[PDB]
């Protein structure tokens, strides 16, 4: 592997890396989209209260 | 009305609601009257709070909402009056210088004898930010047990209108969801109710058995 093939043996972590670069563009919803914390729920005018 | 409510009325000497142990004693009436209006110089701080609730309020709101006020052992209980809860509630709450934040609960009682003003609710209500408790007592008819519901001045009310419509029937009317909460919702009856029996059972024993308390006698 480290002598004959070390050249795929590297390329696998451009592979490594688009996978994760793909993983995050493709499934990581941002802040627009983040769910609202307990903290958060529990304020809202008065959050579920009243 | 402006005399004491009376509840109850008891004939007869030694608290005894059936026909008498001992003969002649059965010939005494003593209506048992819950204390009326207290004269205007409320002691403490109850003065300045009805002071201020009654300049809030105009004089005629203030006439059509306060049915009574009682000081009694040093606590104060405005008897409102029906419909006009929410308003007189929300005087309380939200006014500076009443400020009544913290809505206690709701209690229920009965009165069965207390014609047109049967079922009670009690409201106590405390300010956190001047340290002051009253109570705020709304009589509804057996007939037509609807009640202001305060769920949008205390939302705490809710569970206790819920409850106390559980036991009592009281039906707070505006209620977001008036559900049974103690009993289940396939329940009959309101336990509380002064009508409603104990429903226990007679206690066994060898040879014989204890029937409930509520058949047996008592000297209330």
């Amino acid at each position: 592997i480290f002598t004959r093939y070390l050249w795929a043996f590297e390329l696998t972590s451009a592979l490594l890396i688009t996978a994760a670069l793909g993983a995050m563009v493709l499934a990581h919803r941002e802040r627009f989209e983040r769910r609202k914390t307990q903290r958060e729920l529990a304020i809202e005018r008065f959050q579920t209260g009243g | 009305g402006d005399e004491p409510e009376i509840i109850a009325v008891r004939r007869g000497m030694f608290g005894n609601r059936d026909t008498g142990d001992t003969s002649g004693y059965g010939r005494l009436v003593r209506p048992v009257a819950l204390p009326g209006s207290t004269p205007r110089p409320y002691g403490g701080y109850f003065d300045a709070v009805m002071d201020r609730l009654a300049e809030v309020l105009g004089e005629e709101r203030y006439a059509m909402s306060i049915e009574r006020v009682v000081v009694y052992r040093d606590q104060l209980t405005i008897e409102v009056s029906r419909v006009q809860l929410p308003a007189v509630a929300s005087v309380l709450r939200d006014d500076p210088d009443l400020r009544f934040e913290l809505c206690l609960g709701v209690s229920g009682v009965h009165y069965p004898e207390d014609t047109g003003r049967e079922l009670h609710a009690v409201y106590p209500l405390m300010s956190i930010t001047h340290n002051r408790r009253i109570q705020l007592e709304v009589a509804a008819p057996d007939a037509d047990p609807h009640i202001p519901s305060l769920y949008a001045v205390y939302p705490t009310t809710d569970w206790h209108e819920r409850e106390t419509y559980d036991f009592f029937g009281i039906i707070f009317d505006g209620h977001p969801s008036l559900t049974r909460i103690e009993m289940p919702d396939d329940w009959e009856g309101h336990p509380q109710r002064k009508d409603y029996p104990l429903g226990g059972i007679p206690v066994e024993y060898h040879g014989a058995q204890i029937p409930p308390p509520d058949q047996r006698r008592s000297y209330s």
